[PDB]
RNA sequence: CCGA
DNA sequence: GCTTGACAAGGCCCGTCCGTTATGGTATAATGGAGGCTGTCACGGATGCA
């Protein structure tokens, strides 16, 4: 479906359960995860309660119960009597969550163990003693009445609480101590005494306390606009991902291949139903203590695994993956898989170089370019009456035929094709062209292409990929294509230009030599005529020859325009003489005639020049 | 020498030596009672034969190891019982005779690890600007590491490896020295006596208590035996010999060498050394320095490994020895062998030290074994890796090379052995020196090999000054190095000289000819290149070489090398029998077409005739990329240095098709192929010829179990083995329930799941080897039968292929053209290969030129000429007179004049093979040595249509094994989010990958020929969105219409 | 681009702020249409990674650099993304708007 | 998972077995469909058939076996005969 | 050092990010110079006064630093010292300036 | 480990 | 274009039947843990200490 906006949030300990609970038709909510259990070893199916369970999950196939009797279709939207599990497709186990009811409160290691460390900040405490108090090392006093010595938020030991415990002072002095006595100091903190008192102590206050103030006074004014309890920064619910994400697959060989996140819910789910032991037998509190710290340090490790303390390892003392590791890093969701993607109908092969061949223009080979068309040549050949359905057009393609060739031939035309070589710098390393059928196993690249994709032919690999639709054709046509990519983005300078040995052609072309005088100073009637000499046999490339040029836009190396000598002739006619240049002129207002001293390969480049531009 | 050295004599050091001091220091366990005591007897050790020999554990995929037993004694102290018997103890894998393991079934090398040796070291470290101060570290070669520091104030501190700091004076009165022998035995009193006061003074019972304060109810019982244990104990610190020598000599002890523990008097030395640092004695230590790094080869981490694995089994042995409360057990009862092995099968499949096998050529194979790597378990990592452990220190000249090393990310870090280099017994690399005394290179007797002795003491001068033969050095200005500086100096004060010009280099950088005329990243990549040619099928030598080549072919292993004398009596293409006279007829075996771990060919080939003597060390043999006894890695072909029509443009190459007619650089690859035929709970796969869906004459090469033959050609998609497995689910859709209601067809139970060719891969069958349970053999777990397949295929050169000469020019064929269209010299002969003239002068690799003429001369004289690199100390331009000399010598022959022209010596006119004109300027040809490397164009184009997909992302998969799609990553995104195209993008993005409805719409409106849908949230982004609400995140999606905030459903 | 605030009268801009300059000359503007009393402010320059961290979205800033602190401060002050910019719609899956 | 080439090739084997089914007699045709599931996606048996109608069950055994005779011609039926496995 | 794109592009990383390098040094308000030297023996001290006020501001100087002002007209945030300027402190003075 |  | 009767085939369904599986227990005396770092560099907050 659309949607305009995501918006984040706390989520409260009754959103996690709404996450998390189905209710059944018989009138039961399924949605808790209370044993450690994942699938049987016997029967390699998911147990009845568990972090693969079939009732809270989904069903492993489709439209099939866990225990039988409902294998077929026919049964939607149904729930099994005897079972419970929902006949449902198997797809659901992507999307649908449970939950685990913890026994004691913990804290969120984001919100404690974090920078600059909300918690404490809202507590208006130290980091270091709401990390003692949360990790059972202090306690705190949550009742400070009848006191001089005792006050409100006051940290004692264990021997400064027994010693309070002489006096039995003579009244009710609370304490309190783990996640139970931040969330009691959470829970009693007045969002709006708290925020006009700090309003009413900001403007009388010194310097440096003042931004400590701010610091705390913007924090608690989001808590006011978000709706939202101080007390949710402690956790009683947490939520379990889908099963799907977390997969189990059985390798051929026997063995299975987990995921690292069944470790971390399968040590938070052992400490939970241990800690539920221990409180229901009365256990002493040395051993109830230790298994609530446990319970503490396991939630930690499956969120941020050694944010705070001792990094969880595997099995050759590698660290597990937690929630945030498969979130966080250049290996993570964002800059892995949504930034950058793997895509179909995509292949690379070494590049050689394609002389005689055109710019917009790449050589494809052949057998590269029946896996990448390969549905555009199967559309083809049934409309062509060859065949009749998708499986005679791909045997017929594996199989190998003479029209399968001519097929191709024909979709390639007028396809475009993106080409692209790794790294791409700038814009022009993904560019369009033209395929060509080619013979071989390389792909034929254009020799003016190569500084715009930085590509020599010593080893250079690039990938091809294949536009489907419509509009990603005519995109790759009129905004893609190479033969519109001349001028660079940086600067307005062309990046297609001769390069390594057009220009060194051009340069022996066009250059001065003394000792390739042959037919040196003969008169020629034009371009075409010292063009027919020069095929003949007449001059060399090098000579120097007078062309008869009526033309004045001559550009010559540092260019004169001074009269170096004149020999007057007859008729009133004058006989200008320059360093490379011959003007006979009349006497008052007319030039008559111009000779140029140049080369045949100076004629040559300008003709290719004029014959490349005016068409 | 034998250029394997290293790892044969770490082998034998350990086979005689280094297990026995294992076994001596595991040997004698108790109990807790004191009732029983076992000590195993290590110096009679036995090793069983191995049960496969090297090829038949190659086929097998196992592994070449000996069983050992160590014979035991059990003593007993209730009476006179004596228990003995052989145990056995654990199997270890054996060396081969070309220095290599084979575990499970594959060629392996473990590598040579450079550390930081064991011993005291100093150095001075400062603030701001502050005060020069110094501290210590006395490091062992396993246990804890003791340092010292000192402050501004001058507190002398010492610490334990992870503590905080505390004072020498209580670290000294915790041992239990009097305070007496502590201020006697110093030199400056007066410094330490100003820390006295401020730390205090305490007893021996007091300082002990306050260890114990600071390393963790404080005791000093308890803090007296914690500090037993640290240092002073035997099975937990081993200062070791190496340890022992070096702190014998920095602080000038002659303390015996079999103490392995810490003494007092040596911490009472450390103090010492590192208060008179602060007065200015004493020299501060470097910590890159070869002095101070020592190599580990295979010898010392099988002890470690074992050391570890010992120390398990005897924890093992003393509770079973402790819960056990009836005596009279056996030996065999005690010892359970298990640790050991799965330590040694760790340390030989999971090690970083343990590579898999570079057996492209045996160059490559011979530079593998000789690597250095810095890397490793107690090395380095590559996190914490700067620049100055990357940079080349001074003490590097002779011992490791500075050209070769790798280029990717790893550069610096792994380098190579140079080529007269040597490790001593204490671990440290050592060069030979020829002595010079009075000005004259003396060469009368062996080489010194100085262990860097070298720095502070002796004037060492490079092995390529002018000298005079028979006689002293001549000039009066030599260069030499000297404290870790370059100078000149006169002749008679020179001490040493090196032994050869070639000293300063590897083994594949010294294959290089006229190397001083190429930059040093060229000759880099020469020798990458080097490592990397594949084995032709006629191999030949280079017309120009430098002469390491035999030495490296007899080093290699791949080169049958005779032993006696004797007359060759038999000769065939399988055997070499030779009767010797100086249980009378050797017999060696030739292999023939064997695998390579990078699937090249291993072949070899009889040189010897029958009826001739053989002197010992003549070559009987010779291996797949080594003729004539030499290695020989290319071929001789024409070269011209020419542009052609853009065919060479971009270090493109253009050759003929006589390379390919006359069967140059043709090789042979052979492929491998293996299928199980698993056990599977819903019934067993089997291998048969019977197979569904399949035709008349797909069956034909198959034999009577469904296996192809040897000798048969398969193609991409011919059967291999066929193979079926019961399936069993049977959930059919209306749609095949309906055609199989009209048209009969019953389906059957088991699906195809036969073992077929990959795209591509065509070649010829030629061993199909079969393993079963009860044949004998024994398998993985879970499978019945095991059909190994090899397939080879001679490849011919193509368009696309890489080829490389010696001085890192690379390039790619990108044009194969007829001789008749070649260009073609004044006597007719065409040209096998035209180069780009611009790749050598931007590149900066002249020495090519040099190496064409060269060989071309010695072409047209046929000598095949040997030049050793530094030939510059015969002359001024010695080379370029040597080459235009040979040419004219060349050139005086009384047919051949048109070879040199004395107007332009390097070049002469090549005529065009299109039009007959000769070009219009002269042309340089010569004969160059190119290469045919690994990188074919065959194992490099791939393609895909729709494949496999991943797991939880739902995108498809990657790599050519696969089937899997190209990654369009961050910077592709960039690139078309820079152009307009939000259409590319979005169909890359969604209908290309993870959009699953939105990839069968794709494809099911292509195919029907109608108009691509519009795309819905891809996968990915689902998952995401539930990852961060499994966080604790209410985060959700919302939708604004008409006054309304309503919260959306996009898993729908 | 940025702008730091201080001296917070009559506006809901508490000090220590980081705003665009265009942004408070809004504010100031349309509440000195009322006159009432304005918000001062100091010029600051960002580098290009605090500028980054600084955007209006969540999901940008999360996904460039420091994931937890990101969506610790997103999910504390209750943000919303209204999917305006190129890195955004990638994500998400639709056309980008350029 | 099952790959988008089997899922388009199942699209065009129901449409061409719709196809190919709307062409004979329209009773036949809706019996074959009510039979496999092909526009309910539940197979049913041959007397619910005959709840669905009013005429038993022994009628549309050769009801659907005359159907099955018919698309088993030679002739006017081989353009289902190339999805032959 | 050597001259190439490894030692260039920490100065762009360095000015991009808007970091403070070590030694800056830069004026405070619009004076007109008079340079006053009297020992440069590794004490050198610059004399400024302005022209509006009369209490006049003299920036002092630690002895690693050199001057570069010969004589001029000194407006706002000119440079006065040797050494990498720091834009926190121009946009600071100006804005303080102004 | 190598190649771009 | 249907209809009734014979001949079997095969899912539901409720008994035993034996292999698996969960649970409880064992009585000389035993009473604080092994096990690695120790060669990266630079910047920005946040303590913390004189
Ligand atoms: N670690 C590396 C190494 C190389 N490249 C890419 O690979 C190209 C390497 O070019 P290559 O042909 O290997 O070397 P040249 O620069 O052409 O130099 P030469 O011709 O001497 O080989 C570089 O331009 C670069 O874009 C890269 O991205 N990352
Ligand atoms: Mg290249
Ligand atoms: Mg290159
Ligand atoms: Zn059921």
């Amino acid at each position: 479906p659309r949607f305009d906006y995501v918006k984040i949030a706390i989520a409260s300990p009754e959103r996690i359960r709404q996450w998390g609970e189905r209710t059944l038709p018989n009138g039961t909510v399924v949605g808790e995860v209370t044993k450690p259990e994942t699938i049987n070893y016997r029967t390699l199916k998911p147990e009845m309660d568990g972090l693969f369970c079939e009732k809270i999950f989904g069903p492993s196939k489709d439209w099939e119960c866990w225990c039988g009797k409902y294998k077929r279709v026919r049964h939607r939207g149904i729930v099994c009597e005897r079972c419970g599990v929902e006949v449902t497709e198997s797809r659901v186990r992507r999307h649908r969550m449970g939950y685990i009811k913890l026994a004691a409160p913990v804290t969120h290691v984001w919100y404690l163990k974090g920078i600059p460390s909300y918690l404490s900040i809202l507590l208006d405490m130290a980091l270091r003693d709401v990390e003692q108090i949360v990790y059972f090392n202090a306690y705190v006093v949550l009742n400070p009445g009848n006191a001089s010595n005792l006050q409100y938020k006051q940290l004692l030991t264990e021997d400064q609480w027994v010693e309070i415990e002489d006096q039995i002072e003579l009244e009710g002095i609370e304490v309190g101590i783990g996640a139970e006595a931040v969330q009691r100091l959470l829970a009693e903190l007045q969002l709006e005494e708290v925020a006009e008192k700090l309003r009413e102590e900001i403007l009388a206050s010194k310097g440096q306390k003042r931004a400590k103030l701010i610091k705390r006074l913007r924090v608690i004014d989001n808590f006011i606009a978000t709706h939202s309890q101080a007390e949710w920064m402690t956790l009683d619910v947490i939520p379990v991902i889908p099963p799907d994400l977390r997969p189990m697959v059985q390798l051929d060989g026997g063995r299975f291949a987990t995921s690292d996140l069944n470790d971390l819910y399968r040590r938070v789910i052992n400490r939970n139903n241990r800690l539920a032991r221990l409180q229901e037998i009365l256990a002493p509190e040395i051993i109830v203590r230790n298994e609530k710290r446990m319970l503490q340090e396991a939630v930690d490790a499956l969120i941020d695994n050694g944010r705070r303390g001792r990094t969880v390892v595997g099995a050759n003392n590698r660290a597990l993956k937690s929630l945030s590791d498969i979130i966080e890093g250049k290996q993570g969701r964002f800059r892995q898989n949504l930034l950058g993607k793997r895509v179909d109908y995509s292949g690379r092969s070494v590049i050689v170089v394609g002389p005689n061949l055109k710019i917009y223009q790449c050589g494809l080979p052949r057998e590269m370019a029946i896996e990448l068309f390969q549905p555009f040549v199967i559309h083809r050949l049934i409309k062509l009456g060859i065949v009749n359905n998708i499986k005679a057009a791909k045997k017929l393609i594996l199989k190998g035929d003479p029209q399968i060739w001519s097929v191709l031939e024909e979709v390639i035309t007028g396809h475009p094709v993106m080409l692209n070589r790794a790294p791409t710098l700038h814009r022009l390393g993904i560019q369009a062209f033209e395929p060509i059928l080619v013979e071989g196993r390389a792909i034929q690249l254009h020799p003016l292409v190569c500084p715009a994709f930085n590509a020599d032919f010593d080893g250079d690999q690039m990938a091809v990929h294949v536009p489907l639709s419509l509009e990603a054709q005519c995109e790759a046509r009129l905004l893609m294509l190479a033969c519109h990519n001349v001028l660079s983005p940086a600067t307005g300078k062309p990046i297609v230009a001769p390069s390594q040995d057009m220009v060194l052609g051009c340069y022996y072309l066009t250059a001065e030599n003394p000792n390739a005088q042959k037919g040196a100073g003969r008169y020629f009637a034009g371009i075409e005529d010292a063009l027919r000499a020069y095929d003949h046999g007449q001059v060399d490339l090098h000579s120097q020859i007078w062309i008869r040029h009526l033309d004045e836009d001559v550009v010559t190396e540092k260019p004169d325009t001074e009269v170096i000598k004149t020999e007057d002739l007859g008729d009133g006619t004058v006989m200008k003489y320059y360093r490379e240049r011959k003007i006979r002129e009349g006497v008052d207002g007319e030039i008559i005639t111009q000779y140029i001293q140049t080369t045949p390969g100076r004629i040559i480049y300008n003709k290719t020049i004029a014959e490349a531009l005016v068409f | 020498p034998d250029l394997i050295e290293i790892q044969h004599a770490s082998f034998h050091w350990f086979l005689e030596e280094g297990l026995i001091e294992e076994l001596n220091s595991f040997s004698p366990i108790s109990d807790y009672t004191g009732k029983l005591e076992l000590h195993f007897l290590g110096k009679d050790y036995k090793l069983k034969q191995p049960k496969y020999d090297v090829d038949e554990s190659k086929r097998r995929d196992a592994s070449y190891s000996v069983q050992m037993y160590v014979p035991t004694r059990l003593i007993n102290k209730e009476t006179g019982e004596i228990k003995e018997q052989e145990v056995f103890i654990g199997d270890l894998p054996l060396m081969t005779e070309r220095g290599t393991f084979i575990i499970n079934g594959a060629e392996r090398v473990i590598v040579n690890q450079i550390v930081r040796s064991p011993g005291v070291y100093y150095k001075k470290e400062l603030d701001k600007n502050g005060r020069r101060t110094y501290s210590a570290s006395l490091i062992p070669n396993r246990g804890a590491w003791l340092k010292f520091e000192t402050d501004k104030n001058g507190l002398v501190y010492v610490r334990i490896d992870k503590t905080r700091k505390l004072s020498a004076q209580v670290l000294l009165k915790a041992i239990g020295l009097s305070d007496n022998e502590i201020l006697d035995s110093l030199s400056h009193p007066e410094f330490y006596q100003k820390t006295l006061d401020k730390e205090g003074n305490p007893t021996e019972e007091e300082a002990l208590v306050e260890l114990y304060k600071k390393l963790r109810p404080p005791t000093v019982s308890g803090g007296q035996q914690l500090l037993e244990s640290r240092f002073f104990d035997p099975k937990r610190y081993d200062l070791g010999r190496v340890g022992r020598y070096k702190l014998n000599k920095k602080l000038r002890l002659n303390e015996a060498d079999t103490t392995r523990v810490l003494t007092p008097q040596d911490i009472l030395a450390a103090i010492n050394y590192l208060i008179n640092l602060e007065f200015d004695v004493g020299t501060t230590d470097d910590i890159d320095h070869l002095g101070n790094r020592r190599v580990r080869s295979v010898g010392e981490l099988l002890q470690n490994q074992i050391r570890v694995g010992l120390n398990r089994l005897e924890r093992i042995i003393r509770e079973r020895m402790t819960v056990s409360e009836s005596d009279a057990l056996t030996p065999a009862s005690l010892v359970n062998p298990k640790p050991l092995v799965a330590a040694i099968k760790e340390f030989f499949g999971s090690s970083q030290l343990s590579q898999f096998m570079d057996q492209t050529n045996p160059l490559a194979e011979l530079t593998h074994k000789r690597r250095i790597s810095a890397l490793g378990p107690g090395g380095l990592t590559r996190e914490r890796a700067g620049f100055a452990v990357r940079d080349i220190h001074p003490s590097h000249h002779g011992r490791i090379c500075p050209v070769e090393t790798p280029e990717g990310p790893n550069a610096g870090l792994i380098g190579s052995l140079a080529t007269c280099a040597r490790v001593n017994d204490y671990g440290f690399i050592e060069t030979p020196y020829f002595r010079v005394e009075s000005g004259r290179v003396r060469k009368d007797l062996d080489p010194v090999y100085l262990t860097a002795d070298e720095e502070d003491d002796m004037r060492v001068a490079p092995g390529d000054i002018p000298t005079d033969e028979e006689g002293n050095i001549i000039g009066e200005s030599v260069p030499i190095r000297y404290r870790q500086e370059f100078s000149t100096t006169s002749p008679e004060q020179v001490d040493y000289v090196a032994v050869s010009p070639v000293q300063i280099i590897s083994v594949a950088t010294s294959m290089i000819p006229f190397l001083e005329h190429d930059d040093a990243n060229r000759a880099l990549m020469g020798s990458n290149m080097q490592r990397q040619a594949v084995p032709l099928l006629r191999p030949e030598r280079p017309l120009v070489g430098t002469g390491l080549e035999a030495q490296a072919a007899r080093d290699s292993g791949m080169v049958i090398v005779s032993r006696t004398h004797g007359i060759v009596t038999y000769v065939d293409a399988t055997e070499i029998r030779v009767q010797p006279h100086s249980g009378e007829e050797i017999v060696y075996p030739i292999q023939k077409y064997q695998r390579s771990n990078q699937d090249t060919c291993l072949n070899q080939r009889p040189l010897v005739y029958a009826g001739e003597d053989v002197v010992p060390g003549q070559v009987l043999a010779d291996g797949s990329a080594t003729e004539g006894g030499e290695l020989a890695l290319g071929q001789n072909i024409l070269v011209a240095y020419m542009p052609w029509e853009g065919y060479n443009y971009e270090d493109a190459i253009l050759i003929s098709e006589r390379l390919v007619y006359d069967d140059v650089y043709t090789s042979i690859h052979i492929e491998k192929f293996e299928i199980e035929a698993r056990q599977t709970k819903l019934g067993p796969e089997e291998i048969t010829r019977e197979i569904p869906n399949v035709g008349e004459d797909a069956l034909r090469n198959l034999d009577e179990h469904g296996i192809i033959r040897i000798g048969a050609w398969v193609e991409s998609g011919d059967i291999l083995v066929g193979k079926v497995t019961p399936k069993g689910e049977a959930d059919q859709p209306p749609e095949e329930k309906l055609l199989r209601a009209i048209f009969g067809e019953k389906a059957r139970d088991v699906r195809d799941n036969s073992l077929r060719v990959p795209n591509g891969e065509k070649g010829r069958v030629v061993d199909v080897r079969v393993f079963t349970r009860e044949k004998g053999d024994e398998l993985p777990p879970g499978a019945n039968m095991v059909v190994r397949i090899y397939v080879a295929q001679k490849r011919k050169i193509q368009v696309g292929d890489k080829m490389a000469g010696r001085h890192g020019n690379k390039g790619i064929i990108s044009r194969i053209l007829p001789i008749e269209d070649m260009p073609y010299l004044p006597d007719g002969r065409p040209i096998d290969i035209a180069l780009n003239p611009l790749g050598v002068p931007s590149r900066m690799n002249v020495g090519q030129v040099f190496e064409c003429l060269l060989g071309w001369a010695g072409e047209n004289l046929g000598v095949r000429f040997k030049i050793t690199p530094f030939d510059e100390m015969y002359g001024e331009e010695a080379s370029r007179d040597t080459v235009h000399g040979l040419l004219e010598e060349a050139s005086q022959r009384p047919n051949k004049d048109w070879v040199f022209n004395e107007n332009h010596p390097g070049k002469i006119q090549v005529f065009d093979g299109r039009t007959g004109e000769p070009f219009d300027r002269p042309i340089t040809v010569g004969q160059a040595y190119m290469l045919k490397l690994v990188h074919l164009v065959d194992d490099k184009i791939h393609a895909r249509s729709t494949g496999p997909y991943s797991l939880v992302t739902q995108q498809p998969l990657g790599g050519k094994a696969q089937q899997g799609g190209q990654r369009f990553g961050e910077m592709e995104v960039w690139a078309l989010e820079a152009y307009g195209a939000a259409y590319i993008l979005q169909e890359l993005l969604t209908v290309k990958s993870d959009d699953m409805q939105g990839r069968n719409e794709a494809l099911n409106a292509i195919v029907k020929g109608k108009s691509i849908p519009r795309p819905g949230t891809p996968e990915s982004f689902k998952v995401l969105m539930r990852e961060l609400q499994s966080l604790g995140l209410d985060i959700a999606a919302h939708k604004v219409q008409l006054s309304e905030d309503g919260e959306s459903a996009d898993a729908e | 681009a940025k702008v730091r605030i201080d001296d917070g009268g009559d506006t809901t801009m508490l000090p220590g702020e980081l705003v665009e300059l265009r942004q408070v000359e809004q504010v100031n503007e349309a509440m000195g249409i009322t006159g009432s009393a304005p918000a001062r402010y100091t010029p600051v320059l960002l580098g290009i990674t605090k500028a980054s961290l600084n955007t209006d979205s969540f999901i940008s800033a999360a996904s460039f650099q420091e994931t937890t602190r990101v969506l610790t401060e997103a999910a504390i002050e209750g943000k919303s993304d209204w999917l305006r910019g190129l890195k955004e719609n990638v994500i998400i899956g639709r056309l980008i708007p350029a | 998972g099952e790959t988008p080439e089997d899922e388009v090739s199942k699209n065009l084997l129901r449409e061409d077995l719709e196809n190919v089914l709307d062409t004979l007699s329209p009773r036949e045709r809706d019996v074959l469909r009510l039979r496999y599931g092909l526009d309910d996606g539940r197979m049913k048996t041959l007397e619910e058939i005959g709840q669905i109608f009013n005429v038993t069950r022994e009628r549309i055994r050769q009801i659907e076996a005359k159907a099955l005779r018919k698309l088993r011609h030679p002739n006017r039926n081989s353009i289902l005969k190339e999805y032959i496995r | 050092k050597t001259g190439d794109i490894v030692q260039g592009l920490p100065r762009i990383e360095e000015l991009l990010e808007a970091r403070k390098p070590k030694e800056a040094c830069v004026l405070a308000r619009a004076p007109g110079v008079c340079q006053v030297e009297y020992l440069e023996d590794e004490s050198v001290d610059i004399k400024v006064v302005e022209d509006d006020g009369t209490v006049s501001e003299y920036p002092l100087l630690p002895g690693q630093n050199a001057m570069v002002t010969d004589g001029q007209r000194i407006d706002v945030g000119h440079a006065l010292t040797d050494g990498y300027n720091n834009p926190h402190e121009i946009l600071d003075v100006f804005f303080s300036y102004y």
